[PDB]
């Protein structure tokens, strides 16, 4: 998306390089917080919920 | 000594003119996209990147 395809690519027109145009790009990778799923855990369970990430 | 003739030179008339206009233009905010322009005669096949800069 930033720099575009090679001039001989069949898909050249699909991504006009933002380094040339200065156009906006959508980001798709987002911070995700995990915690254990104890629904099927046998024995001693850790039931601490989530960390207070806020 | 009194001069009855002096080198006044040619008679040349100079004319200055000024032209003014006021225009109001509307432009469209075009997307920056890539268009293919096929080869034609001496014109090679090329990619074109559009703008809204009128």
């Amino acid at each position: 998306a930033m720099y575009g395809y090679d001039n001989d690519s069949a898909d050249f027109a699909k991504k006009p390089p933002a380094d040339a145009t200065g156009a906006e790009i959508y980001l798709q990778d987002y911070l995700t917080i995990y915690t254990n799923d104890a629904r099927a855990t046998t024995g001693t369970k850790i039931l601490a919920g989530f960390p207070p990430y806020k | 000594a009194t001069a009855i003739l002096r080198p006044i030179g040619l008679h040349v008339e100079k004319f200055q003119q000024t032209y003014r206009k006021k225009w109001r233009f509307l432009t469209s905010a075009n997307a920056n996209v890539i268009l293919a322009e096929a080869a034609s005669g001496e014109r090679p096949a090329r990619w074109a990147l559009t703008t809204g800069m009128a």
